């Protein structure tokens, strides 16, 4: 699966 | 006043014209006016954005190597006014390109979150325009869901078709797009959540409920 990189404040 | 972004598919399958009289990106750029003359006409307070995916060229916050790509961010969230009227009619084309409506959805959320800080707004909504041609991840969608919920952004699926007579023909890339929005749209709101699932046909008046 194509991995994606969240924008940080979606992890917080 | 709400805050809405209109996710539109521009992609290169949109342009395929073969129900009635207008492409299903014909169809989703003439909602997107009728709807906006609405507001503009009816001096509403709601601040609309507009994002575009399938976009041959890339335009948002998040894009970088290989992520987020081929979706533009076309209009800010901000009160709609004739020049985005003449500007969405004008500029706004196909696309020659596909893109990942998960992507698209990402970008929808994080301009809601940066743009609607420190402001109080009735609801935050965003409303997808697609027939659901293009391959997606589903990479951290549980991530995606979880930030939807914590935001209480209210989504909604428009398609050029219906997913409930004969068959259209549709591809199995389709039917997992609608079979994803199904998975989504029950995680946010259960039942009741896959009502929010339209058509083309029903969308201008959707929008404004």
């Amino acid at each position: 699966e194509r991995k994606r990189i969240l924008p940080t404040w979606m992890l917080a | 006043k709400s805050a809405v972004v209109l996710c539109m598919d521009v992609g290169l399958a949109m342009s395929h014209s073969n129900q009635g009289k207008e492409s299903p990106f014909e169809q989703a750029k003439k909602v997107m006016m009728l709807f906006l003359q609405r507001q503009v006409f009816a001096e509403s307070k709601d601040e609309i954005a507009v994002v575009l995916y399938g976009t041959d060229t890339t335009d948002n916050a998040l894009a970088r190597e290989d992520q987020y790509e081929n979706i533009s961010v076309h209009r800010h969230l901000m009160l709609p006014d004739f020049d985005l009227l003449e500007q969405i009619e004008n500029v706004v084309e196909p696309g020659s390109v596909q893109a990942d409506f998960l992507d698209a959805l990402i970008v929808s959320m994080d301009l809601l979150q940066k743009e609607t800080l420190g402001k109080k707004y009735t609801r935050l909504h965003i409303a997808v325009f697609s027939d659901l041609s293009s391959p997606f991840s589903v990479d951290q969608l549980e991530v995606i869901i979880a930030n939807l919920k914590k935001a209480e952004i209210t989504l909604q699926f428009f398609l050029p078709f219906s997913v409930d007579g004969p068959g259209k023909g549709l591809s199995d890339q389709q039917k997992e797009g609608i079979e994803m929005v199904r998975k989504i749209m029950f995680s946010l709101d259960g039942e009741e959540g896959l009502s929010e699932v339209f058509t083309f046909r029903d969308s201008l008046e959707r929008l404004s409920i």
